[PDB]
């Protein structure tokens, strides 16, 4: 049995390798600077985010500068445009991992819809310092607290994600870890609305598997890593809990913000 | 129309 458990783990991390173009490998390297390339834009400041913020990468029938008076709107709005793009990368890993294909589509989308705000969470810790986070595909850098001066709700919007990444990445996952531990995390059999739950569970069980067998070969010293991973899980639904509450607290409070379609259809009935 | 059920049955 444990060589086909191996094989699943190498099948999950060549998916996550196909879909995600960002990796943590990558992303460290850059923050490392160890890498070829040129150090990023730093964006600490008002004045560093306006010469850098040609460089974000917003999509619009206006630039991203005109688009709001105020910067945390801006601001807010890559996050979103970011979001959609994520969301995409990770149903296309959904896809990979095997059985899933079979299930019942609603199911899919179930799992998928609770699901995708926990893998964002755990891959954006790649992307993070103490002190900041990777934005735009590594072009740039944006300050931890630059990020926290932002006015009143926003100012606290980033922070539960920076202090989730800083324990998270005292774990050191590597890729290949993470491509199976985010593979969980779509699989859970407790989403509300969920059809059939049993087939559901049953890959579930079988990806733990994987994992704590990737986890004692990859991580051999790391005493009871499996343990501290799981509980990782429960964190992550805490943080999503959070965020939900800001952005209602911003649907009442502020006029201006626009959602997605694909977002609106994850935060409704949720 | 789900958009997210639009992406599962794209290629
Ligand atoms: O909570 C997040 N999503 C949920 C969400 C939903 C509705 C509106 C806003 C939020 C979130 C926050 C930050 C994120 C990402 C996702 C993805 C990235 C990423 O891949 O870079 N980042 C970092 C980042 C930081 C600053 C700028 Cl300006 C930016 F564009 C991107």
């Amino acid at each position: 049995e444990s060589a086909d458990l191996r094989a699943l783990a190498k099948h999950l991390y060549d998916s996550y390798i196909k879909s995600f173009p960002l990796t943590k490998a990558k992303a460290r390297a850059i923050l490392t600077g160890k890498t070829t390339d040129k150090s990023p834009f730093v964006i600490y400041d008002m004045n560093s985010l306006m010469m850098g913020e040609d460089k974000i990468k917003f999509k619009h029938i206006t630039p991203l500068q005109e688009q709001s008076k105020e910067v945390a709107i801006r601001i807010f709005q890559g996050c979103q445009f970011r979001s959609v793009e994520a969301v995409q990368e990770i149903t296309e890993y959904a896809k990979s991992i095997p059985g899933f294909v079979n299930l019942d589509l609603n199911d899919q989308v179930t799992l998928l819809k609770y699901g995708v705000h926990e893998i964002i969470y755990t891959m954006l810790a790649s992307l993070m310092n103490k002190d900041g986070v990777l934005i735009s595909e590594g072009q740039g850098f944006m300050t931890r607290e630059f990020l926290k001066s932002l006015r009143k709700p926003f100012g606290d919007f980033m922070e539960p994600k920076f202090e989730f990444a800083v324990k998270f990445n005292a774990l050191e996952l590597d890729d290949s870890d993470l491509a199976i531990f985010i593979a969980v995390i779509i699989l859970s059999g407790d989403r509300p609305g969920l059809l059939n739950v049993k087939p559901i569970e049953d890959i579930q069980d079988n990806l733990l598997q994987a994992l704590e067998l990737q986890l004692k070969l990859n991580h051999p010293e790391s005493s009871q890593l499996f343990a501290k991973l799981l509980q990782k899980m429960t964190d992550l639904r805490q943080i999503v809990t959070e965020h939900v509450q800001l952005l209602q607290v911003i649907k009442k409070t502020e006029t201006d913000m626009s959602l997605h379609p694909l977002l609106q259809e994850i935060y409704k009935d949720l | 129309p789900s958009l997210l059920k639009k992406l599962l049955l794209a290629p």
